[PDB]
């Protein structure tokens, strides 16, 4: 996709006190910790065709906030679920938890 | 339905399948444990088509 020309009804700055740089808060580089917009989050369905090039690889992930605060102040609705599906991969992830140990700050 | 003109035998040292058949699984999708499956069913003896 394009960075900013894909995700315009969610906001991408996402900033991490443990994925710091040089002091100041950052993200991964192949990745985007997506927050919603406007106080919002619409379901999205994103999708791509590897037509082009080769076997290409993707990675994604989903985060598991340490409680139902994060998740109702950050997403604005909990029981979220995240659903890939593609021709030999159609398995979903459904992440509620509401506690963690405390690993890396 | 493509396979329902199979011999049916009643045992078996080894089952022969063409290198990826066309007319497998004809709706599609993920069969769990494909592959244990297949190796049990390699061999039998006596091969009972039941109805439950
Ligand atoms: C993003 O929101 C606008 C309205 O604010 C809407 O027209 C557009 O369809 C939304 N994006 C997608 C991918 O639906």
């Amino acid at each position: 996709f394009p960075k900013e020309s894909s995700w315009p009804n969610h906001t991408t700055t996402g900033v991490s006190a443990s994925c710091s740089h040089n002091g100041e808060s950052s993200f991964y580089k192949n990745l985007l910790w997506l927050t919603g917009k406007n106080g919002l989050y619409p379901n999205l369905s994103k999708s791509y065709a590897n037509n082009k090039e080769k076997e290409v690889l993707v990675l994604w992930g989903v985060h598991h906030p340490p409680n139902i605060g994060d998740q109702r102040a950050l997403y604005h609705k909990e029981n979220a679920y995240v659903s890939v599906v593609s021709s030999h991969y159609s398995r979903k992830f459904t992440p509620e938890i509401a506690k963690r140990p405390k690993v890396r700050d | 339905p493509e396979c329902e003109l199979l011999i049916s035998r009643e045992s078996w040292s080894y089952i022969v399948e063409k290198p990826n058949p066309e007319n497998g699984t004809c709706y599609p999708g993920h069969f769990a444990d494909y592959e244990e499956l297949r190796e049990q069913l390699s061999s039998v003896s006596s091969f009972e088509r039941f109805e439950i």
